[PDB]
DNA sequence: GCAGATATCACTCAGCACGA
DNA sequence: TCGTGCTGAGTGATATCTGCTTTGGGTGGGTGGGTGGGTTGAGGCAAT
């Protein structure tokens, strides 16, 4: 019954479907019109009728599928909506022409029509999230309906260079024309619309593979992960076509006119909360270095340079003779026992035949990583789990383009957006839900970022477009939200946290750098955010980091090298008080084996690591190194297989910035250890086992005295 | 009503909305329209002179106990040029639909036609494009292509599986009808009855069986360019169309290019190639048909 | 009701050199122009050429992309081809959606068959030319020419170039896998509930296949030392360069000499595993090789071919 | 059936490891400031990974120092001695 | 009786939250 | 500030299982054996 009742359902949406209409190949005209036929509005309002009654009480995604399957949307609704576009286009043309030229017959029915269309749009593109309370019918057309929004995507992007978006803003010109005094509840609904059409819009995205996993790994294994539809490429829904579609259809003045004219012209509730997703999503995975930097080929010639001097080291492990050459190594032992190993190049170097007796060894020890993907919490891939170093790539026009827009939006109405959300979510901090948490603190985030960078690189600019930054709601509201999630243990918003923090800081520092004299206002600010709960909290955060994601404990760095820095400032250049403020004490609080722990997990991962972070790292090493001399803490092994690891000709780049570093380092813990092991025999058997706790040696232990 | 009973117009037929040709031609609404749609073009259909040309070709199909209904091309897309085209792009499962309406036009002239034979196969005669062996690509998978070439081989009439029915060795389940493909043999996986991977058998005395033969087409010696290599391809005849032909003759053979996975062909070359081979529609040899033929006409001259 | 976990696919690691040469050979395509008798785009017209007359194949000379970028762009390409080529495509393919956007999908009634445009880049005019004889290990994955004579030319084949399954026990489906040598079917179904894990049905309907012609040449008569067996190669044509070299006649070939394994032992479903007196044994290790060897066999894959060797009105039009 | 063999203190505390270890440590290893630390950094490994292989061939070199590890936090008795070696230099 | 490909079950280990 | 008992998870070893032929051809043989099977025809070259 259930099979026959879908066979049904699919077969009424067929005929409906085939109802809306079709293009007029009957016409000469052969860019054959879209037609529409004499109950297209009834067919229109049947489809929604039709989700309403199914996709959301009956808790079922089968309409969504059906709808799908027949190509509605790429081959119905894109005709009438564009059609409609280019009949108020010839209209507008014969107004401007001759006023009194007015040939829209119907038009209350054509806009009826439109907007019907381009609400239908929007909710076939709402986003998916999967939750545990979901069906599992919610459950198994999950690919299937992801697949399908990227194919709708890519004709939205592509159809007619998309002047769906051109129709949208037409229908938004049409609603602002109206007076703010005039308007009615009906037109903040339809800009909503708009707003949400042009957010799922950028957000659609591709899915996640997911396995079941009742039964072990086979021996086969993974094949590929591939989740894309047939006839769709990254490349159609990439972030760089969505730039070059907006820019052709002159999108982003639209955007420029709401934000500027907010609290102006506009209501506040149906407008905050849209522009804010749509551009927390517009930069959700865009990385602030690549906007501030042929070019191509001289890029292209140090990366073959590079590539061609790890050949060379590779090439210093592998045998002139063929494979099966043969040749047998019996290295000896001092305890007069003899291990063979095989190869040719074991022959004449020790650490090679070293290394291939450990890798021979068949053994692993456990290694469990139970990581979360952030669908399972509702989440959108952002740079809370991207690589680091994913970088999106730009065409020269698109990347201009985009530089121009994110330029003028934070010269014009970055401050009053800011403003407009943080007081709402003030007014409304109980029921935030994860999402718009991570939302808003990374759309803070990052404009911080790009406003910082842009200042550093050049003094045209003005630092002052960010005022909102350090007004102070904005700070106990991101405090506000840190310490809940803290309490509630909710990583990712931590994270999240974390980040907008690190970028505060990073703010505040920079404002006192250019003006001490008018930093006695910014003096107020820095004694809220240094309370000794705060205090504590930060100096936890570095301990637990350990056992989470790379990215996570990226933020740990960042946080605490800031943290560092400005408690350093602020207490050279005064006495610092939230109780007065010592960095000594505040140092030592960070002194622990955990952070020691989890510093040595991020640096095992230096091959996918940037310089900064490298530079940074070793920068607290030395910090813990000397200025507070606990050489103790980093008389641990995991350090000295990592030392020789970095320092090896396979290892980190030889004529790279960061080995400068990594040798200084090494050359002074290097001399310091064997001073110490000079003096104290007893430290050859403490360099495996953690340091004790016993009151009796402990100080002896650490100290050496 | 109910909704699977309800058929579009002429028109919409041409309005595709569907990924493929198949699938829009398979739903249940269209399926229905393109059957009434063939059987009007059969009921309707009027030469020159307004004779109803395929209800006398249905008369002296019944009167020689024949299984074939030769239909015209031409006819077709000069009355409903969109069936053509889906012909055309998606012979298989047009021509189904075509032998169900043929059957049922002429059990309107034979009512218990049915007892003597069961199936009406319909053949496409005159395919306005024709194609050599050269000219064959990938393009041309899976429709309807007419081709000339010289027989130069030939094997035996022997009987094939229509309908199968398997069974089970684990818990003994026996499987339910299939149709047996003509160039790749039916596969099962796992059972539906124990529901186990466990292996198989081919059970069930009772079975319909079909004739086949294969014989090998290779191009005109003449249409060759100078001195180059013949093409020869392998052609599939089912009931109704063995011994038709004979090696050493001329024919021009309108029928499915299909192909299907050999694994002898991927170990020996050493990629992924598939065998391909033509399952014939109808066969012709190569005005008119024969000039040695004569009429009754031509016997009084 | 069922435990599952999830890889996604941003977790992917990009390569930099790829999309850097990607970058400059969109650039060269673009932005490259040479001096006529005018200055013209030479790759941006051939593309609205191809738009215009609905062509798969970019020729692409050689020599131009040594004189660009000092060089950097053509050592690139030509020392590692097999691992560059799908950036190459990825490059062209962004140039022709920035000027011709009509030419990435397939060319009274509707059609559903749009498919996306398999585009194919030649290259020629390459400064050495090689033998048969020549043909070396050390140079496997880069491009480079040789000459030689046709001997044999099989029949045109379809190639299984981007499958598409569906699962059996809930007939859900998976498209786009990747075929490198043999017949390769899918391993875990992407519908969390499912278990299948090895039952799979080829939809030989949605699937997508290319031409393929394998032609045998043997090194030219004077070329080979005197009273010398000569020494053949196997060449394999894709595309629109199918049925364009024929036996006898001596062709010129440009393209990437690659290695094709003995598909046979990898795993290949139905058949059965499996001079030099047992010295030929291959290399064994790989889990899928539970106790056979893998032996090589040197190919080659060809992207351009060339040829070294009715009344008035239609004679006349030629006629310049 | 079989228990695993495993790194306990027992196998650390034999003639075998530390006190082989205690024995003879500071002769073998040498740092000279003429040679580089990559020297250096390479003998210190060096003869550890040969005592950990005379020791526990099982496990790997990086797979060692972390059940070292992990032992060291766990074991009483490890906990006795460890403290046991340094109460002697204090004595000293 | 013998080797190889395959799937089943049982045992032991690192994380987690609470109580001492 | 911290120590330990309970739990889910994942390999390791071991249980059943299929298979143990396979194959056309003379650098795989005839002490592996015909109940495992192999049934050309044109063209070139030495002898004369
Ligand atoms: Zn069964
Ligand atoms: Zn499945």
């Amino acid at each position: 019954a259930a099979d026959f009742s879908l066979t049904v359902l699919r077969a009424r949406i067929a005929l409906l479907a085939t109802a809306i209409g079709g293009p007029d190949y009957t016409s000469q005209i052969d860019p054959p019109p879209y037609k529409l036929g004499d109950d297209c509005l009834a067919c229109l309002k049947d489809l929604k009728r039709w989700f309403k009654l199914v996709d959301d009480q009956q808790k079922r995604w089968d309409v969504a599928m059906a709808v799908a399957e027949y190509r509605i949307l790429t081959d119905d609704l894109l005709p009438i909506l564009i059609d409609w576009e280019n009949k108020c286009s010839l209209a507008a043309k014969l107004a401007k022409n001759n006023p009194d030229h007015e040939e829209f017959r119907n038009k209350a029915y054509y806009d009826k029509i439109a907007l019907n269309c381009l609400q239908l749009l929007v909710l076939m593109t709402w986003p998916l999230i999967v939750t545990e309370q979901s069906s599992s019918n919610q459950i198994t057309l999950y690919g299937e309906l992801k697949k399908h929004q990227l194919v709708y995507k890519k004709t939205i992007l592509s159809m007619e260079s998309g002047k769906v978006l051109r129709a949208a803003i037409r229908l938004a010109l049409d609603v602002i024309k109206i007076d703010r005094l005039s308007r009615t509840p009906r037109d903040n609904m339809v800009l909503k619309l708009v707003l949400n059409f042009f957010r799922n819009v950028i957000a659609i995205e591709p899915g996640e593979f997911t396995i079941n996993t009742k039964k072990s790994m086979p021996k086969k294994g993974i094949t590929s992960i591939d989740t894309l539809p047939p006839n769709v490429s990254m490349d159609d829904i990439s972030l760089n076509t969505v730039i070059s579609s907006f820019h052709k259809n002159k999108v982003f003045g639209f955007l420029l006119t709401l934000t500027s004219s907010l609290s102006k012209e506009f209501d506040q509730d149906f407008i905050n909360i849209p522009l804010l997703e749509i551009m927390f999503y517009f930069t959700k995975d865009v990385n602030q270095e690549l906007l501030f930097p042929t070019s191509a080929g001289f890029e292209l010639s140090k990366l073959l340079q590079k590539e061609h001097q790890m050949r060379k080291n590779v090439i210093k492990h592998t045998s002139a003779r063929h494979s099966r050459f043969g040749g047998l190594l019996s290295i000896q032992t001092p305890d007069k026992t003899r291990l063979t190993v095989s190869g040719s190049q074991a022959l004449v170097d020790e650490k090679i035949a070293l290394q291939k007796l450990d890798d021979s060894k068949k053994w692993n020890k456990r290694i469990i990583k139970k990581h979360q993907s952030v669908a399972a919490e509702g989440l959108p891939n952002s740079l809370l789990n991207s690589q680091t170093g994913k970088a999106i790539f730009f065409t020269e026009s698109n990347g201009k383009h985009f530089k121009e827009f994110i330029n003028n939006f934070i010269d014009s109405g970055f401050n009053i957006l800011l403003h407009s959300v943080t007081n709402y979510f003030t007014t409304e901090q109980d029921r935030m839900v994860t999402l718009e948490q991570v939302e808003y603190l990374l759309f803070f985030a990052w404009f911080v970022k790009y406003q910082l960078l842009r200042s550093k690189i050049d003094n045209s600019a003005d630092i002052k477009q960010v005022s909102e930054a350090l007004k102070e709601v904005t700070f106990i509201l991101v405090s506000s939200l840190l310490r809940s999630a803290y309490d509630l243990k909710n990583w990712t918003v931590t994270h999240a946290g974390m980040i907008a923090f690190n970028e505060l800081l990073n703010l505040v520092s920079r404002t006192k750098a250019a003006q001490e004299e008018d930093s006695t206002d910014i003096e107020f600010i820095v004694s809220r955010l240094f309370s000794d709960e705060r205090i504590q909290l930060l100096s936890n955060l570095p301990k637990i980091g350990s056992k989470y994601s790379l990215q996570f404990m990226k933020s740990c760095i960042e946080l605490t090298h800031s943290v560092l820095k400005v408690l350093e400032q602020y207490s050279d250049d005064k006495t610092l008080v939230i109780i007065e403020v010592n960095f000594q004490k505040v140092q030592a609080n960070y002194m622990t084996e955990p952070v020691i722990e989890t510093y040595i997990n991020f640096l095992e991962r230096f091959r996918e690591l940037e310089d900064d972070s490298i530079k940074k790292v070793f920068s607290f090493f030395h910090r813990v190194f000397v200025q507070a001399k606990e050489q103790a803490l980093l008389f641990r092994f995991d350090l000295i297989i990592l030392l020789r690891e970095m320092l090896s000709p396979d290892g980190l780049d030889r004529m790279s910035r960061s080995r400068k570093y990594v040798s200084q380092f090494s050359d002074y813990f290097l001399a310091r250890l064997k001073k110490r092991l000079k003096k104290s025999p007893a430290w050859f058997v403490g360099l495996l086992f953690p340091p004790l706790h016993n009151s009796e040696v402990g100080f002896y232990q650490r100290y050496g005295e | 009503i109910d909704p699977l009973r309800e058929e579009l117009t002429l028109e919409s037929l041409s309005n595709v909305k569907a990924n493929s040709y198949s699938e829009w031609i398979t739903q249940p609404n269209v399926s229905r329209t393109i059957a009434r749609e063939l059987k009007s073009f059969l009921l309707e259909y009027t030469d020159e002179t307004g004779r109803s040309v395929y209800g006398a070709r249905i008369r002296t199909l019944g009167e020689m106990n024949s299984e074939s209904l030769e239909v015209n091309y031409r006819h077709l897309a000069e009355s409903k040029a969109i069936l053509a085209l889906f012909l055309a792009k998606c012979p298989e499962e047009m021509l189904k639909i075509f032998d169900l309406v043929a059957m049922e036009a002429t059990e309107l002239h034979y009512p218990d036609y049915a007892r003597i034979h069961s199936e009406i196969h319909v053949r496409i005669s005159d395919f306005p494009t024709i194609y050599s062996l050269r000219e064959l690509r990938e393009s041309n998978l899976s429709s309807l292509v007419r081709v000339t070439g010289v027989v130069t081989r030939r094997t035996g009439v022997f009987p094939q599986l229509k309908y199968v029915k398997f069974n089970c060795l684990k818990c003994g389940s026996i499987l339910g009808p299939f149709f047996q493909d003509s160039n790749e043999e039916i596969r099962i996986s796992f059972c539906t009855n124990c529901k186990s991977k466990g292996p198989f058998r081919v059970n069930g005395e009772k079975t319909v069986y079909r004739n086949y033969q294969r014989v090998t087409l290779q191009e005109a010696p003449g249409t060759v360019p100078p001195g180059r290599l013949p093409r020869h391809r392998e052609v599939i005849l089912l009931a109704d169309l063995v011994d038709v032909s004979k090696p050493g003759e001329e024919v021009e053979v309108t029928g499915i290019y299909k192909n299907n996975y050999d694994g002898n062909l991927n170990a020996k070359n050493g990629f992924p190639v598939f065998a391909t081979i033509i399952e014939a529609n109808s066969i012709k040899r190569r005005e008119g048909l024969d000039v040695f033929s004569w009429t009754e006409e031509e016997e009084r001259e | 009701s069922f435990k599952s976990r999830a890889l996604n696919h941003v977790k992917k690691v990009d390569d930099v050199t790829g999309e850097k040469v990607r970058e400059a050979f969109e650039q060269f395509l673009e932005d490259f122009s040479v001096q006529s008798t005018e200055v013209e785009k030479v790759y941006r017209a051939q593309i609205e050429f191809m738009k215009i007359y609905d062509l798969n194949t970019i020729y692409i000379d050689y020599q131009h992309l040594s004189m660009r970028e000092n060089g950097a762009l053509a050592m690139a390409i030509s020392e590692q081809y097999y691992r560059f080529l799908p950036f190459l495509q990825k490059g062209l393919r962004r140039v022709v959606r920035k000027y011709a956007p009509e030419l990435l999908n397939t060319s009274t009634s509707t059609s559903p068959e749009q498919t996306e445009r398999v585009f194919q880049i030649s290259f020629f005019n390459l400064p050495t030319v090689h033998r048969i004889r020549d043909i070396r290990s050390e140079k496997i994955g880069s491009l480079l020419s040789i000459s030689g004579t046709v001997t044999r030319t099989s029949e045109v084949r379809p190639e299984l170039y981007k499958a598409s399954f569906t699962c059996d026990m809930c007939r859900a489906i998976v498209d786009n896998v990747e075929q490198s040598f043999k017949y390769t079917e899918p391993t875990f179904c992407p519908n969390p509930s499912c278990e299948n894990r090895a039952f799979w049905t080829l939809n030989v309907t949605r699937s997508r296949f290319l031409d393929w012609q394998k032609v045998r040449i043997q090194e030219n008569a004077n070329e080979i030392p005197t009273g010398s067996m000569p020494r053949t190669l196997d060449v394999i044509l894709r595309g629109d360069s199918v049925e364009r070299a024929k036996p006898g006649d001596r062709c010129k070939f440009t393209g990437v000499e690659i290695v094709v394994p003995d598909v046979t032992q990898l795993g290949l479903p139905g058949v059965k595993p499996s001079t030099t007196e047992g010295l030929n044994s291959g290399v064994t290790g790989l889990r899928s090789l539970g106790v056979r060897d893998l032996t090589y066999k040197i190919s080659f894959l060809a992207c351009h071919v060339i040829s070294i060797g009715r009344d008035q009105e239609v004679f006349l039009n030629s006629l310049s | 059936r079989r228990p695993q063999v495993k790194l306990t203190a027992e196998k650390l505390l034999s003639d075998k490891g530390l006190p082989y270890v205690l024995k003879n440590a500071h002769k073998r290893i040498r740092i000279s400031s003429k040679k580089n630390s990559y020297d250096n950094l390479s003998n210190i490994i060096q003869f550890y990974q040969l005592w950990a292989h005379e020791l526990f061939p099982k496990a790997k070199f990086k797979d060692f120092m972390k059940i070292c590890q992990t032992v060291g936090k766990t074991d009483p008795v490890l906990r006795e001695y460890r403290v046991s070696l340094f109460r002697d230099e204090m004595g000293m």
